[PDB]
């Protein structure tokens, strides 16, 4: 029930009262802590400034234009080969194998690699991806 | 509402009986509640009858007259109540007209040391009770610490100048009997710093609450947290105040640290984000070069090369989108950095100047309690607040000396007569005194009782100025040493004319240092004439008494010139300067509950001393040395109404003894 605008706890009292100089010691230690924090603030601010100077220019220039492709469902021989390779590299990021094929969706890829099981030894390709 | 109001004026609960009524009417309190109500009504009604016309004596006959049934039955009851209220000074006290001319057959003899309000009240009451009373005063005047300077049509109180409310104040009655004009006071105390420039309203009001809040905080630190002893030694109000201030400054500091720590956290999290973004960037650079080297293999290509091109395309797009996400987060963090950088917590608790003004407020508190706050008990300094009177605090415009003088009419005061030794035995008492003008003229007054109204400062004197034979017991001397006697001073400045704002009654001055917060800290106007009173309080008082008059008056005129202009202060016509701690007959100002004492010490100092048996094996003697004064009343200390209440009480006690 202390007053409003006043902050008084048992512990803090006992701390500031325990010694004849405890008050000034506590206060001036906190004082020092504050300087320390703000020294490190300035440190890190200069660090991050340097890093941001590095990132000047963003990534705009090695971006590649986006293209849309209507998702067909007829697997072309070329698309099947692309898919086998994309498995060997991306394993089971089939979103990504759809991305590389470009003209397939994630469910059509997922099908494919039951569709063709035996025929493209896809099990073995995956095994190889895992080493 | 009227009888109950009579109970209220007389500081008595209207709906129950007090301990003194239980001791003088043990049969009524101990029996049926109805009869208790009857008694209470007779009490309140007799008191109302007295209070409605305090300038005439109230006789049992008139009381019964003006009573009705069923309360006009038990005539013995009414007579008993009247006698009780008259012996203890609740009715027929002060300056009234006697309807029953006293008797020349006087019983008993009492010597009252001191002709202040306490002694004068006790003497008037004992004379009305039928005793022979002689007062022995050292000064050339009556009143004591009620002193009024009067030169020409300049009048200014040098001691008491105020009535701390008229709701329940005995002085109210006296004011009707003496025709003393009371005048209100106006809140407004415009504060002015050393530069002479007023304090802006908004810092003034700030600091004024910070003061009230810090005081409430000392109270909380005492009553809930029990911080009343430290270093095996009792805590003062000033020690608690400084502890509280230190903890508030600590709070500023810690909040501060936490703000900057949030800033560091967010900063370094930005660090990791940016750091990852630099790496991701070089990686995107390399992957783009690879995509370009693969997409420049001509369009006639096997499927492994087409796969290279398209796989590098996908990988590039993925890493670029990841970079864009990290870049959104960069902004959602910079945003909070500049939010927090832009809401800084407070820098300080109290600026230097803010603190000077807080010192002014502390000095006001030191003035009203007449002692450095380092001397007051954190636990019992405000023990008299529960008994404060209701209403607005008032001033005495004609000179409050009007009261003591009027109370000295028809009494046997021996002025210029200073007591050197008080002797008390089981047969009587002997007061030895001298002439203040010729110390060699010695006087011996023999008595049945002595009433000591000597100030606590005189009783504290070592080497003693008044010797008690036999020596006073230890349970009294230790109380005398424990209780505090303070000091406050005034500078009366009479002038050509008003150069201040007639619409303001108080205006203040903020001091440069905490040690000088009492040095001429308030100037006060309250009279018809062009008079200003400059008040000295706290540790300043005791020091200012070793500075010449002219130097004090010059400091006063200097601040007044800095405030109103060097061309608006005339040089003062008449100047007076108080020095109460040096007064050999006061030794200070008024009492204060000091660290290490309590209100029980007041009561102890009010307890009568009973001699020992002269012949061994003789019946227990009767008490002989009685004490009164402002240092003897617990619920109303260091006030004129307290001194009058003490005198009435001791008169009642002495009469209960020697008159029955
Ligand atoms: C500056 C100041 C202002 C105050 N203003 C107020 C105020 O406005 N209102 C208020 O309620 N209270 C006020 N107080 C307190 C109040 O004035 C006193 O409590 C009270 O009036 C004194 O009561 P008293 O009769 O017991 O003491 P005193 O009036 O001092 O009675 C003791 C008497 O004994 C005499 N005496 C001393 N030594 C000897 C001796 N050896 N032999 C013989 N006689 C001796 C003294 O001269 C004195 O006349 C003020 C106090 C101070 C210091
Ligand atoms: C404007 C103003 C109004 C009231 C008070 C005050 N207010 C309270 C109080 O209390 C008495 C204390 C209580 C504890 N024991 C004695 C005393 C005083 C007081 C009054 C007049 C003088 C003089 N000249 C000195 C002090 C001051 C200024």
């Amino acid at each position: 029930k202390p007053p409003a605008g006043m902050f008084l706890s048992q512990e803090d009292v006992e701390a500031v009262s325990a010694n004849a100089t405890a008050a000034t010691t506590v206060l001036r230690q906190l004082d020092m802590e504050l300087v320390s924090v703000k020294r490190q603030i300035q440190n890190i601010k200069q660090t991050n400034s340097a890093l941001k100077e590095k990132l000047d220019g963003g990534i705009e220039p090695y971006r590649l234009p986006e293209v849309i492709q209507a998702c067909n469902a007829r697997w072309t021989t070329e698309e099947q080969l692309l898919a086998v390779q994309a498995i060997r590299k991306y394993g089971r990021d089939f979103q990504a194998i759809s991305d590389v094929i470009g003209n397939k969706s994630v469910v059509q890829v997922k099908n494919f690699f039951a569709n063709y099981a035996r025929r493209f030894n896809i099990d073995e390709v995956l095994q190889e991806w895992e080493a | 509402s009227g009888v109950e109001g009579a109970a209220f004026q007389s500081r008595l609960p209207h709906d129950r009986m007090t301990s003194q009524e239980a001791a003088c009417f043990p049969d009524i309190i101990s029996g049926p509640q109805q009869t208790q109500k009857v008694f209470l009504f007779i009490r309140n009604r007799t008191l109302q009858l007295w209070l409605d016309n305090p300038k005439i004596q109230l006789t049992f006959e008139a009381t019964l007259q003006q009573l009705e049934a069923p309360y006009n039955s038990d005539t013995v009851l009414v007579h008993r109540v009247h006698s009780y209220l008259e012996r203890h000074g609740l009715i027929n006290f002060g300056i009234y007209k006697a309807i029953k001319p006293l008797p020349t057959k006087k019983t008993g003899k009492v010597i009252i040391i001191g002709s202040g309000v306490s002694g004068l009240a006790a003497a008037r009451q004992l004379q009305s009770f039928g005793m022979d009373v002689t007062l022995l005063e050292a000064r050339d005047r009556v009143g004591g610490r009620v002193a009024t300077f009067r030169k020409g049509n300049y009048v200014a109180d040098l001691g008491a100048m105020v009535v701390t409310g008229l709701g329940g104040n005995p002085m109210a009655v006296v004011s009707k009997q003496v025709n003393m004009e009371l005048a209100k006071i106006k809140q407004k105390c415009p504060l002015y710093e050393a530069n002479g420039q007023a304090v802006p309203k908004e810092k003034d009001e700030m600091v004024e609450q910070e003061f009230n809040r810090l005081l409430e905080a000392t109270s909380y630190l005492s009553h809930q947290l029990d911080f009343n002893v430290l270093n095996n030694k009792p805590v003062s109000l000033g020690q608690a105040l400084e502890v509280v201030i230190q903890l508030q400054e600590k709070h500023v500091k810690d909040e501060q640290i936490e703000h900057w720590k949030k800033i560091v956290k967010t900063q370094e999290e930005l660090k990791e984000l940016l750091n990852k973004m630099v790496n991701l960037k070089e990686k995107i650079k390399e992957l783009h070069q690879q995509y370009k080297e693969a997409s420049e293999v001509a369009p006639p290509r096997d499927i492994t090369a087409e796969f290279l091109v398209k796989s590098k395309h996908r990988d590039l797009t993925a890493l670029c989108k990841e970079y864009d996400e990290l870049a959104e987060t960069q902004g959602k963090l910079e945003e909070k950095l500049q939010e927090l950088e832009a809401n800084p917590p407070s820098d300080v608790y109290l600026s230097s100047r803010d603190r000077q003004i807080l010192d002014w407020h502390f000095a006001n508190l030191e003035f009203a309690n007449a002692t450095p706050l380092s001397t007051l008990s954190l636990k019992h300094w405000d023990q008299d607040d529960d008994f404060e009177f209701t209403g607005s605090h008032l001033t005495v415009r004609n000179g409050y000396s009007c009261v003591p003088v009027a109370l000295a009419e028809g009494l046997d005061i021996k002025l210029n007569t200073a007591v050197r030794q008080v002797r008390y035995t089981a047969s009587g008492c002997e007061v030895i005194a001298v002439n203040t003008r010729s110390t060699s003229q010695t006087f011996i007054y023999k008595c049945d009782a002595v009433l000591c109204t000597l100030p606590l400062g005189v009783l504290k004197q070592q080497p003693p100025a008044v010797q008690f034979v036999p020596p006073l017991p230890e349970w009294k001397t230790s109380a005398v040493q424990r209780m505090g006697f303070g000091n406050l001073n005034k500078v009366v400045l009479c002038f050509d004319r008003v150069f201040w704002d007639p619409s303001v009654n108080l205006f203040g001055h903020v001091g440069s240092t905490t040690a000088s917060r009492g040095e001429l800290f308030l100037f006060w106007n309250l009279y018809k004439a062009p008079i200003l009173l400059a008040l000295v309080a706290g540790e300043a008082a005791g020091i200012m008494e070793n500075i010449s008059d002219d130097v004090i008056v010059g400091r006063c005129l200097a601040i007044l010139k800095g405030i109103f202009g060097s061309s608006a202060v005339p040089q003062p016509k008449e100047t007076v300067v108080s020095r109460w701690r040096a007064d050999p007959w006061a030794r200070g100002s008024y009492s204060y509950v000091a660290a290490g004492s309590s209100g029980n010490d007041y009561d102890l100092m009010a307890q009568p001393i009973t001699p020992g048996p002269s012949i061994p094996g003789a019946p227990q003697p009767i008490p002989r040395l009685f004490f009164a004064g402002e240092h003897t009343i617990r619920n109303y200390p260091a006030t004129v109404h307290g001194a009058l209440l003490s005198g009435l009480r001791e008169a009642g006690r002495i009469a209960d003894q020697f008159l029955g």
